[PDB]
């Protein structure tokens, strides 16, 4: 099942019983947030909730689109009950089709160009903006795919990057974007601000769930996320169209809303505070401002926003696999011994790696590679490495590897003054944290090991005795 | 004739000089030490070997399990 | 410019440039071939290759200091004999980017290495003037040798065919011992073979194109074929290879002086060493693999390309100077474009100095992490120093400045226990495993706090013009 717009995916979600409609009119302030928190609180099979009527606004909103493993599987076109490891292996396969050039279409063929706003600009006319958490500094746009191009190489389609950044609405036509220093957009912004020139930007809302997926994926700078979408669609290229005001800028053809504008250079204003994925408010800082120059949107647009907060909200499901897969691939390219990578916990700040130990101390080398990767160098604070046969996704086994294979005299390594992530509320020098590497692997030569650590082979008949017991129980 | 490194008598001739009677080469076969009949070698006490040192010598690279 | 197809063409150029001398007198091999090699490197600069025409017991000849000088290193690349070090580093940096240059397979009749075949009683001494390199060495060694092995799991994948350099102790007329170090590519293929108790086919080549010997010692990735790099360093001219006689999947240079086709005996280790190595000390004897020579092919009047090694800056140190830094620089730059240059000339990369821009706070430690997760640097690099973009990592004077003014040992020095090591390092107490040390000699960048002032001084206004006015006034 391949989707060209958000509406096709929503239709599938409803056919599978993973979408519920709030037909009654509802206040935007305390309710859209509460419904988002409640939806994730359901535990399992969490559906997306679709608001048909909002007190002050004309159009509708959708929350918790990605907020469950059921929705995550339908995103990949798989059975709604496909398991976690099944989806992880399906992503591992489609990933290897990487370069799948997108399909450029004429402007008339793009639904996102149905309506254009050029006169007095007002986001509230078209977007039912609401406040996400009580102490948030304002109305936010959480789930949004932002398109920027490298000023130095504006023609290189590879250096065109699309990612997700939180956006605070500050006026009818200006918003604030969190251009974190470690993300791709900051590389392009520095090049522009070094010449006091604005950076063209396109903010898309309500996209193909795969587009939203790749936006939040920590792929390399020289890799275009649209080409990954074609790979995740199993070779079916996705449709993009050129932005009205800026060439070199391409947006999905089926977007609900496109905000074309520019980042005002060398200017910072009061952004935040904002409740983030660690379950805590992130303090207010001076962050960039964006001026909205033009709006294109589909008729009757739908606002795809998300709630985030105390963990395992919608965002934690979105980031569960799109963070683990590229880290596994990035590691696997240099080190074929790596088995799997688990980075689902708090956006990869904790990573568990399963690997064969080629030679003594190889576990530390694997950790070093993870800490020198685009997403793990600034994000990963605690890196646990386990053997080939340990499932890094089975915390029970990881706890066994910790208790039986970790000698804190040698296996625990703590490194000061390494790149950090400011959103982690533990960093004492904010944006800068001390890394901890835990080698829960069995020692391999030339590392000396006087003890016996080899695992027990199961008794002889265990295979057959499993069947004989199951049969005896059927009485 | 004994070996200069381990003192074993299980030493044999390895090769003759390809041209004339210039020299011969001998091998220990207990510790692999080879030497030419011209050079009179004197192995330093640091580098000598016995059956005990060869036993716990350490391998490079390790031998994997068999499957 | 000048591209070489055999070792002999290169030797001719070395002699035309006054970088090769002939030892016409007969000289017995034991104390002399080693002494001449040490003396050649001891000459300091413009060190020539020495060619021995007559050896007391043997029929053929040997040449020792082929790579043992910057002059020979420059002529190897087809550059002017006096081309500077930084000029050669930039020339390698350029040609490297032509990487996939498919080699040219030639008919067997066209390969000089196939001129002669030995199948009956096998004797290395008949064709190779074997000699002892250092006094306490365990036997006669073959230092400079390019060894070709193929992946047992994927024997048809030409990329997984790897050629590298390993020291070889001759243990019998038809058997030798190879040092299959655990961190090198050959050990990956050997494990696959020994996990099934199957031998590993191998081809030992001697006396090759100096670029082939160069790529053999270069720590490129496993899935990268070194022959394809030779074509790149020849500026697009593919090199000539021929299929091995006994083993397909195995390709050797067509112009090799000697080719030894055989197999590594599986799950067997014997007493190899001791052997004087590049750190200037003897490496202790260990139990290492043996290979059985099944057949020998060689050119008429073969030449033995061996080298002397020992107290550092022998021939081997010149060979490893640039082939270690270039792939490390390229490997880092692929992930982190902020890296400027990498210096790994010292003790075969056990010490590495990296110059980089610091994108954000602590980025220097991340660069060090990448260097410590690279094929070569993970087991080899013990001391990793990172300096700013404007420091020349090859200028130890400046590196000494960065250490004294930018290193706060409270935070900038990080020591990590129980990390992969290299056994030839005589300092590793758990041998083959050393504690890493990272030194961040870069200027702090946000969000790393810095209460002090560390920005560099802009030179006074007229400094540019005053340099000329002073130089002009001096011309009196
Ligand atoms: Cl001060
Ligand atoms: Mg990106
Ligand atoms: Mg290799
Ligand atoms: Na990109
Ligand atoms: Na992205
Ligand atoms: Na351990
Ligand atoms: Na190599
Ligand atoms: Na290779
Ligand atoms: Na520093
Ligand atoms: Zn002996």
């Amino acid at each position: 099942k391949v989707y060209k717009d958000l509406r096709e995916f929503l239709e599938v979600l409803e056919q599978e019983g993973q979408l519920i409609r709030v037909k009654e009119e509802v206040n935007p302030e305390p309710d859209i947030a509460a419904a988002g928190r409640a939806a994730a609180n359901l535990g399992k099979n969490q559906p997306a909730v679709f608001f048909e009527k909002i007190k002050g606004y004309k159009y509708s909103v959708v929350t918790n689109v990605h907020g469950s493993w059921q929705n995550h599987a339908l995103m990949l076109g798989l059975d709604k009950n496909t398991s976690t490891k099944d989806q992880f292996y399906e992503l591992n396969r489609r990933w290897d089709k990487f370069p799948v050039p997108p399909n450029v279409v004429k402007r008339e063929a793009a639904p996102c160009k149905e309506n254009v706003i050029d006169k007095d600009i007002n986001l509230f006319e078209i977007l039912p903006l609401y406040r996400i958490n009580e102490q948030d500094g304002g109305f936010y746009i959480s789930k949004a795919s932002v398109v920027t191009a490298d000023p130095e190489y504006p023609d290189d389609f590879n250096k065109l990057n699309v990612g997700t950044y939180r956006i605070q609405v500050k006026d009818r036509d200006r918003v604030g974007i969190q251009a974190l220093a470690m993300h791709d957009i900051a590389v392009q912004l520095e090049k522009a601000e070094a010449e006091n020139k604005p950076l063209p930007i396109a903010i898309t809302i309500g996209n193909n769930p795969l587009v939203t997926f790749m936006a939040s994926t920590p792929v390399g700078y020289n890799q275009n996320e649209y080409e990954f979408v074609g790979a995740l669609q199993d070779g079916v290229p996705m449709d993009i169209v050129k932005s009205d005001l800026y060439d070199h800028l391409y947006v999905p053809a089926g977007s609900e809303v496109v905000l074309e504008g520019h980042i005002i250079p060398r200017v910072r204003t009061v952004e935040g505070p904002f409740g983030e994925f660690p379950g805590s408010y992130s303090g207010a800082r001076l962050q960039c401002e964006v001026k909205i120059d033009r709006i294109t949107h589909r008729t009757n647009p739908i606002f795809e926003n998300l709630y985030l907060g105390i963990p395992w909200t919608e965002i934690d499901y979105l980031m569960a696999l799109n963070t683990s897969v590229p880290l596994y691939k990035q590691l696997k390219e240099t080190m074929p011994e790596v088995v799997a990578v688990n980075a689902m916990y708090t956006h990869g700040i904790g990573v568990i790696i399963s690997t064969k130990v080629r030679y003594g101390g190889y576990a530390k080398g694997v950790a070093f590679r993870l800490l020198s990767t685009p997403h793990g160098m600034p994000y990963s604070k605690i890196v646990i490495v386990v053997d080939e046969f340990v499932d890094p996704f089975n915390l029970e086994q990881v706890m066994w590897a910790l208790t039986t294979r970790v000698h804190p005299g040698k296996d625990v390594s703590i490194i000061e003054n390494c790149p950090g992530m400011p959103l982690d509320p533990s960093t004492n020098p904010p944006g800068m944290h001390t890394k901890m590497i835990i080698d829960a692997t069995t020692p391999v030569p030339p590392e000396p090991n006087p003890r016996e650590t080899q695992l027990l082979d199961p008794p002889d008949g265990t295979e057959e005795w499993e069947e004989k017991l199951k049969e005896l129980l059927k009485n | 004739m004994k070996c200069h490194r381990c003192g074993s008598d299980n030493v044999r001739k390895m090769v003759d000089s390809p041209v004339g009677d210039a020299w011969e080469v001998y091998v220990c076969e207990k510790c692999c030490y080879s030497w030419r009949s011209t050079e009179n070698p004197v192995v330093m006490e640091k580098f000598k070997l016995d059956d005990n040192k060869i036993a716990n010598m350490g391998v490079i690279p390790p031998i994997p399990p068999l499957k």
